RNA sequence: GAUGAGUAGGAGGGCGCGGCGGUCGCUGCAAAACCUUGGGCGCGAGCCUGGGCGGAGCGGCCGUCGGUGCAGAUCUUGGU
RNA sequence: AAUUGUCGGGAGGGAAGCGGAUGGGGGCCGGCGAUGCGCCCCGGUCGGAUGUGGAACGGUGACGAGCCGGUCCGCCGAUCGACUCGGGGCGUGGACCAGCGUGGAUUGGGGGGGCGGCCAAAGCCCGGGCUUUCGAUACGCCCGUGGAACGCCGUCUCCUUGAUUGUGGUAGGCAGCGCGCGCCUCCGGCGUGCUUCGGCAUCUGCGCGCUCCGGACGCUGGCCUGUGGGCUCCCCAUUCGA
């Protein structure tokens, strides 16, 4: 399948937005939280400190959510759900759900090969 | 920097669509959106704007008041974006062409008995 | 016709000066009817009156430029904000270059580039201004419809001066940048456009 | 009653090109610029040719008598331009100022 | 048919003559007089009906985007004024970097055709990009050198062993080139020696 | 076309947890949970997925509900 | 999970950790990165009308008539078409990364030319007069429509260069201009009007074309299972911040 996307994928930032002091205290997880402290230097945006996410980092709408291969992801749990992409094989790729058994994975892979649908994880459980 | 209030953005809020989930009201809104876009009629624009409004902003009109306002204009189609209720204080009901969002059962019966008709906005 | 008129006016001024010298007297040049005003200070820590006057002049950003017809009311308004602006008497070359390179028209409160004469026509055809040269002539001569044409022009968004400034905290007379710098505004415009 | 349908309203914004650099945009905005440029170039070429040939004419815009009058007026104007005051109003500083 | 341009260009896109003089020169008045005071009307050229293309074997599910028309057409590559036939060039890159070679002509593609000569410095008939070359002030007569039959196609790959025909052609071309070179004293040694930068040699000060 | 600072505070749109009414599915050819310098998506809350372990269940979507989201409280219990 | 032992990698001149940018090393990735397409010849399979019958059915109309229509099956002619069927020819073709060319946008430089203003420059020089000095052999003044060369300011123009970048994808539009529709002796000339006597959008229409003209196109090379390419992953080092 030849992807329909033509514009190059541009990422404004590829680093994660790690929570401040999650490196310091084990009990503080990495998942982003906006500081609310009155004196927080991160909240005040002191230079040389942890950066806060904002809408300015937003990805271009034309290339948003596109995988590096040039397609968009769609999770399929069985071969029946695979036929939904029959008319969208140039824009959408299928990823088999993590809980599908190998037996059903083989059938899904065969059907997709018949339908010219890209599978991102076709080698799983083989 | 630029010396503007709120970066030049508006701070006034107005309705741009009905808050109701009535599918028929949504279809009427689509109809009058098309009419407003492709005709540029002031009447259509007013109807479209009123279709968005809340219940308290679409007060009902009594049958007696409707008769009083239609006096001398019975040949014209009277249009109200709202409900039309009956009035037991009104004795003589003339033949009226009335379009409204809803009619009470008594008001509809009296209007139809008098020889008039009750219309919806699609019919309008 | 406009180009011929400009040349004729220049020649007439030179001839009038020469004739005045020959007669042994003095010729007083007509006072400037047009000014170009550039904001040179930022928007921080603004006094109420200064801020209000700067909005009325349509100077909301540092280094924004606008034309202003010379008037007692307008001159007295500009006197109050002198420290925040610098202004002078624009050249024909200055006006033409400003309108050609950074001229944007206001249509339905939107900023549209003057890439065609139709944009000018749509707004100023009622007054007979239907082309860029007509607009330039109206601005430079301060014609009967100067107000409409000037308001039609979006405030000019000028870049930082190419060679920098001397000192914006002092009047041009003391060696600074603020105030009336009369015919020398043209070189600043060259460096700012 | 509907007005005619419109299909050419969503045109992409035309890119702004400076008329001071590219000729076609300048001519589109002001056709007379073509004639102005042509006349300017022709005049410059004619002046250069006249200078190189050294066959230039001897043109006198002003006649002899009026030229002399102009020169006299200019000389008088310069004389008054460089003139100084007598500094006689400062009696207490007459010696210091060099008047006497 | 007019054998000379009516309106010479003063600069790019501006004619020397105005619309009135162009009207006089083009003879529109003469045409109007001959036709009876009215210009002759010419019918629009009839378009060719499109060929009956056979029906497609497949129908795409998506409408592919057709690119917008680009009105700009590339122009031929320019040749620097410092490079003229017979000029000695210094190669600044590639396996022949530093070698001094003679310039013969510019090909259609814009590349420069040069020769060592091959005997003097081992550089055969070759194409060198103008961007990787320095044109010096040394010029050698090349009037007796015939390279008419050599063009951009002469170096095209047919996809290890050099054909003898190319060797013979190079010898024939280089015979006259060496004959011309021998006229200038010390030119043989100059062409047989490479260019190099020594201590305190500044490229921006050398005149070449 | 213009525009972008935000404590206290207000609001909108979304992310996540556990039930109920429906609907579409997964699972001993290996579910949940947990582990992993495997990989990817989203500005982000989070999400999808490879591999391992585990050995019996679980999830998506539309509504609707709640004892529904922790770094602090000389916070509680347990553990170190 | 906190916490601890062992093995392996790494770092360590009075904390460590952290933000941003590269690099070294490691780890991982083949939808990590293509080999198809078009036109012909040969061979193999499957079907081939607007004709004629049958089965069921549809669009519209009024879940009537009429009109129109597709699917499947059997026959007479027609001898064509298809195949992700095999072999043989010609052409063409992929992802990524570089170089180059020509151009658009934005922008910073370099080299010239024309015109005007000034004491209608000042000065300098050429001749005709007057004046006659101490830093001793000067300062000097005006007469000529006298002659070259500048200065500053303003303005109109030509050429040449480096850097960042191509957003969009149904338009031959807009503006300007060439060739043919007349001729001659073809660096040009020939007609009518207005001119400042240079020239002028005064005649300026059609067809075909060109361009600084409604946002980048073209050519070449390297590489494709490799010690290759990429990386948001991991451990470190360094510059700046903290
Ligand atoms: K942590
Ligand atoms: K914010
Ligand atoms: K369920
Ligand atoms: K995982
Ligand atoms: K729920
Ligand atoms: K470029
Ligand atoms: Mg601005
Ligand atoms: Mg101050
Ligand atoms: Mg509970
Ligand atoms: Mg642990």
């Amino acid at each position: 399948a030849v992807p329909l996307l033509t514009k190059k994928v541009v990422k404004k930032r590829v680093k994660r937005f790690i929570r401040p002091q999650s490196d310091r205290r084990i009990t503080v997880k990495e998942s982003w939280r906006r500081p609310k402290g009155i004196d927080s230097r991160v909240r005040r945006k002191f230079k040389g400190c942890v950066l806060m996410p904002n809408i300015g980092y937003g990805s271009d709408k034309k290339t948003r959510h596109y995988l590096p291969n040039g397609f968009k992801k769609f999770v399929v749990h069985n071969a029946s759900e695979l036929e939904v992409l029959m008319m969208h094989n140039r824009t959408y790729c299928a990823e088999i759900a993590h809980n599908v058994s190998t037996r059903k994975r083989k059938e899904i892979v065969e059907r997709a090969a018949q339908l010219d649908v890209v599978i991102t994880n076709k080698l799983a459980r083989l | 920097g630029i010396d503007l209030k709120a970066g030049g953005k508006s701070k006034k809020t107005k309705r741009t669509a009905p808050k109701s989930d009535d599918v028929y009201l949504k279809l009427l809104v689509k109809l009058y959106r098309f009419l407003v876009r492709r005709t540029g009629s002031k009447f259509n624009a007013v109807i479209l704007k009123r279709l968005f409004m809340s219940k308290i902003n679409k007060p009902p009109l009594s049958l007696s008041r409707l008769i009083s306002y239609a006096k001398g204009k019975e040949d014209k189609v009277v249009v109200i974006v709202g409900t039309i209720t009956d009035d037991v204080r009104a004795y003589e009901v003339p033949a009226l062409k009335v379009c409204a969002l809803r009619f009470t059962k008594t008001a509809r019966a009296r209007i139809e008995k008098a020889g008039g008709e009750c219309l919806t906005f699609d019919q309008l | 016709q406009y180009a011929k008129e400009y040349e004729a006016q220049e020649r007439e001024l030179i001839q009038l000066k020469r004739e005045a010298r020959l007669k042994g007297g003095f010729y007083v040049d007509p006072e400037a009817k047009l000014l170009f005003i550039i904001r040179i200070r930022g928007i921080n820590a603004m006094a109420p009156q200064t801020k209000k006057i700067l909005q009325l002049l349509r100077l909301r950003q540092i280094f924004n430029g606008v034309f202003l017809k010379v008037n007692k009311a307008t001159v007295n308004m500009l006197h109050r904000v002198e420290p925040y602006v610098t202004y002078g008497y624009p050249n024909l070359k200055s006006i033409r270059e400003l309108i050609y390179k950074r001229g944007y028209g206001k249509v339905e409160k939107q900023r549209i580039a003057l890439t065609d004469n139709s944009v000018i026509e749509q707004v100023l055809g009622k007054h007979g201004i239907i082309c860029i040269e007509d607009l330039v002539h109206e601005i430079i001569t301060v014609g009967p419809h100067f107000k409409e044409a000037n308001n039609f022009l979006w405030p000019f968004q000028l870049k930082a001066p190419l060679g920098g400034l001397k000192k914006k905290r002092n009047h041009y007379v003391e060696g600074g940048d603020a105030g009336n710098r009369e015919n020398y505004i043209n070189e600043l415009i060259r460096r700012m456009n | 009653v509907v007005r005619p349908i419109k299909k050419d309203v969503n045109k992409r914004a035309t890119l702004k090109k400076n008329p001071l650099k590219n000729l076609n945009v300048l001519l589109k905005l002001n056709p007379y610029a073509k004639t102005a440029r042509r006349m300017s170039l022709l005049a410059e070429a004619q002046r250069v040719k006249a200078k190189k040939e050294k066959l230039d004419k001897k043109r006198h815009q002003v006649t002899k008598e009026e030229a002399s009058a102009i020169r006299a007026a200019g000389t008088s104007w310069f004389k008054t331009m460089i003139s100084d005051s007598d500094y006689t109003e400062f009696e207490n500083f007459t010696k210091w100022l060099g008047v006497t | 048919a007019k054998k000379s341009p009516r309106n010479p260009e003063l600069i790019r896109g501006v004619g020397k003559l105005s619309r009135s003089k162009m009207y006089h020169k083009k003879g529109l008045w003469a045409i109007k007089k001959k036709n009876g005071g009215s210009f002759p009307v010419h019918k629009k050229a009839a378009a060719v009906a499109p060929p009956a293309v056979k029906p497609p074997k497949f129908y795409p599910a998506d409408d592919v985007a057709k690119p917008l028309v680009n009105k700009h057409k590339p122009k031929p590559t320019k040749l620097r004024a410092s490079i003229t036939p017979g000029t000695v060039l210094i190669i600044l890159a590639g396996r022949f970097k530093g070698k001094r070679v003679v310039f013969l002509k510019q090909l259609k593609s814009g590349l420069l055709l040069v020769s060592g000569p091959f005997k003097l410095n081992g550089v055969p008939l070759r194409r060198v990009n103008q961007a990787y070359v320095i044109g010096t002030s040394t010029k050698v007569d090349i009037s007796g050198v015939n390279v008419e039959k050599i063009d951009d196609k002469y170096f095209a790959k047919q996809a290890n062993v050099l054909p003898q025909g190319k060797k013979d052609d190079q010898k024939a071309v280089d015979e006259a080139l060496i004959k011309a070179v021998e006229c200038v004293p010390e030119l043989k040694a100059y062409l047989s020696a490479r260019f190099s930068l020594k201590s305190c040699m500044k490229p921006h000060e050398l005149v070449f």
